[PDB]
């Protein structure tokens, strides 16, 4: 009894350890998924509304110079 | 007196199967001794694959076992 639930609850442990990895490399597959592709992308298209803004801007800055 | 001698004689036969029993006996434990050295490597083992059991079975209950 005493050794049984030694082994046991340690044999417990070994598999919430390997559960923890688990859980930890299935966040890590997330991130390394298409995260920073989608985010790329945010980026581009944002990059794309800078060229949007790259024309209004000029006036503006045409009113501070008068 | 011959009741005594008739005493002695019977004695002296008691004696010998004495002799004779307890020397058998020396051989039985002195096999036996000889024995108990071919058994431990054995019990070893027995626990060996007892506490395998055991353990095993603690482990499978933790996991989905597919007992009864």
């Amino acid at each position: 009894t005493l050794t049984e639930e030694l082994e046991k609850l340690e044999q417990q442990i070994t598999l919430t350890l390997q559960e923890i990895d688990s859980n930890f490399a299935k966040a890590h597959r997330i991130v390394t998924t298409s995260i920073l592709p989608l985010v790329e992308q945010y980026g581009e298209h944002s990059r794309a509304v800078w060229e949007a803004t790259k024309f209004w801007k000029q006036f503006f800055e045409a009113s501070a110079n008068v | 007196s011959p009741h005594e001698h008739q005493q002695n004689l019977l004695l002296s036969r008691i004696i010998t199967n004495v002799e004779k029993l307890n020397e058998a006996i020396m051989v039985m434990n002195k096999t036996l001794q000889e024995i108990n050295i071919q058994n431990m490597n054995i019990e070893l083992v027995a626990q060996m694959f007892k506490n395998y059991q055991s353990n095993v079975l603690f482990h499978l209950e933790a996991t989905d076992n597919l007992k009864d």
